[PDB]
């Protein structure tokens, strides 16, 4: 049994399906849910941690599974595969090679579009002449480059 | 209802913080002493989930939620006495000191009325006599009539109880009282049948006799006094009386009987009634003390039936009097 | 008196963390048996200090304070027998199980005090025997002297009374 | 259930689920918190260590369970992998490769912003010219501002 990735409650039985279990309900309680909440807390900073997008719990009946998905698309292949690797040591086992590769390659394409937005090369400093090949710049030197 | 909800696991917080006590030790001790000293330590019990009790050492481990825990699982820690409790955290700091744990919410006489006013129960406040009898720990007051049928068993719980009857017990058959201890009294009792049986009067108005069968039949009426129900012995005594009498007046078993079954020390004081009987089955050292003008029925007023149980001894009639009866008054 | 509850205001928290149980259910049932089963589970009543009992649904709702709540207000829940309490959280996991909950607390004390006590009026609490006669509903106690004159009638109102003169 | 982590108590039961247990109630009642406090003096050496937003706890009146932490929501995702490895020798075991890697990766992220800001060159020496390419040459030596 593998659930949908729509909310954390239904996500949980599909996380445990990857790591260990095959058609067995998860014995994960709220312990594995809080690990996912803090996974996208650091990642929800969006100055350092890789942008995922998330909606946080507002309390439905469970207080930590009251959340909804905010995931991008590459984040859909990142977060729950990563969580599956984290809950694998719970059962005293290690996740298989497909699970670790999907989580990595999901996180990799996720930072791809993020990197362009954050990082751009700084232009010329202000020791920079306007240039005499310029035709009517209407300025002599520049405040920075522009 | 009166059993208020509670959690036997006490909430622990710090004295100057809202942080919950953890990895602490709890010493239990005597009333208004320091429990820390081994001299004042008293047995700590665990109330199990079978309702049983096992004895453990005084140190109790405190979980990370500020609650009682022992055996590594959540258990109920109880005592059998008042005690002093000293709450300590993991750093050996004393969070609280309670001189006597069982001392708390005092004042407001409603709570404190338990230790200074006589207990009694009242039949009107309980649905049945079965409920009022088992809820009686001291007095039992009958302030209303109780409808009973034969084979109705009222359990008194094996307690000495003073049953003061200021109201009747109405019904036919046996109202069975069981498990009444030594020195129990039943006083003021009245027994009245729901139906009014037929009675015959085989005497004149000068209180002689009527030896004519038709004359006894002529006085036939439904009453509970001035006559007694047609007996089998009356059929032999007055010849041809039985044929004259109607079927409904014959074969009667209409008696309101209070049966004390297999009890000792139960003495029925001030026995009265109309169509009444008192049957002591299997009893020993049970008396009929000062019976005040009862009217008998098919069941004898004073009946010691030791046919069931061992041979009767100590079964006496001391004082009092009886009237009517369709059988032996003292048998 | 000497009777006190463990929690002065009932509050339920998680087993290994001090945080209130939020959106929990409490099943109240017969002692030393699981109250999960409907057969063991017993109906719970709100005890009004007026002296009234009203019946509500068997499970109790735990708010965000860890306290019992019914009808959006703090209620005083009672049962007609000794009960077991089982604390369940929002994931339906069993936080705690208490097999035995029993208390003597008679509060209300209008209905309770009739059934758990006997009544006898003392003559010292009244100025006359006539006042103590009409105030006697069961017992009557004469603990002091009473003057009387030729032709003084005292009425008990037809009540049956056990009189004790000391 | 578990709500927001306002106590190291919620951390401890989650840490015990990572290391050994399969998401069940721990035997611990103060274990992981002791390791947390000791790890948060190596980290957060009065803000000169790894900055996690930590504030010191007295552990006198605080029981060392509900004790002060002040940790960021971002810092939660790091600590429970590190603490999982810390209680690993306590059970006479050793953490698997998933736990030790995320423990270092979480420690790396928390120190990342700190290492960025402190890796910056110092101003130009006081022997840089005033410049005659900068109008009105006057100054001897240099400002030591840029």
């Amino acid at each position: 049994t593998k659930g949908d990735l729509v909310r954390a409650a239904l996500r949980k039985l599909g996380v445990a399906s990857d790591a260990t279990l095959t058609d067995v309900e998860p014995q994960s309680m709220q312990d594995a849910v809080d690990d996912l909440e803090a996974m996208m807390a650091e990642w929800y900073q969006d100055g350092k941690g890789i942008i995922t997008g998330y909606v946080f719990s507002d309390d439905e009946n469970p207080p930590a599974e009251g959340d909804d998905h905010g995931l991008r698309s590459s984040a859909v292949s990142a977060v729950f595969h990563n969580l599956a690797c984290r809950i694998a040591p719970d059962y005293a086992l290690e996740a298989t090679a497909k699970i670790i590769a999907t989580a990595k390659y999901g996180k990799e394409l996720l930072y791809k579009q993020t990197a362009i937005s954050r990082a751009k090369r700084a232009p010329y400093p202000s020791r920079m002449p306007t240039g005499s090949g310029n035709s009517f710049p209407n300025l002599n030197e520049w405040h920075y480059f522009p | 209802a009166n059993v208020v909800v509670s959690n036997p696991r006490p909430i622990f917080t710090e004295s100057r913080s809202f942080k919950a006590v953890a990895n602490g030790k709890i010493y239990i001790g005597q009333i208004d002493t320091d429990p820390v000293n081994p001299a004042n330590q008293i047995p700590v019990y665990i109330e199990n989930e079978d309702g049983s009790h096992v004895q453990i050492t005084q140190p109790l481990i405190i979980n990370a939620a500020g609650k009682i825990v022992y055996n590594g699982q959540l258990v109920k820690i109880v005592t059998v006495q008042g005690h002093s409790m000293a709450i300590y955290d993991a750093n050996g700091s004393q969070v609280d000191y309670i001189a006597n744990v069982l001392k708390y919410d005092p004042d407001q006489y409603s709570i404190e009325a338990d230790k200074k006013f006589k207990y009694s129960v009242k039949l009107s406040d309980y649905p049945t006599l079965q409920d009022a009898a088992s809820a009686a720990v001291d007095g039992l007051l009958i302030d209303r009539d109780y409808n009973f049928y034969g084979g109705e068993t009222v359990d008194f719980g094996g307690k000495v109880l003073t049953i003061e009857c200021k109201a009747k017990f109405i019904g036919d058959g046996n109202l069975i009282f069981t498990k009444l201890g030594k020195g129990s009294r039943i006083a003021g009792v009245f027994m009245e049948s729901t139906t009014t049986p037929w009675v015959i009067k085989p005497w004149t108005d000068d209180n002689q006799w009527l030896t004519d069968a038709a004359a006894v039949v002529a006085t036939l009426k439904q009453s509970k006094t001035d006559g007694y129900q047609p007996t089998v012995s009356d059929y032999v005594k007055f010849p041809g009386i039985e044929t004259l009498l109607p079927p409904n007046a014959k074969g009667q078993n209409i008696t309101s009987t209070l049966e004390i079954r297999e009890c000792i020390g139960v003495e029925v004081h001030r026995a009265s009634g109309l169509m009444a009987g008192f049957l002591f089955r299997g009893c020993h050292f049970c008396k009929m003390v000062d019976a005040n003008n009862p009217s008998g029925g098919k069941d004898g007023i004073i009946t010691f039936e030791n046919l069931s149980g061992d041979w009767g001894k100590g079964n006496y009639v001391i004082g009092g009097r009886t009237s009517y009866g369709s059988v032996s008054s003292a048998q």
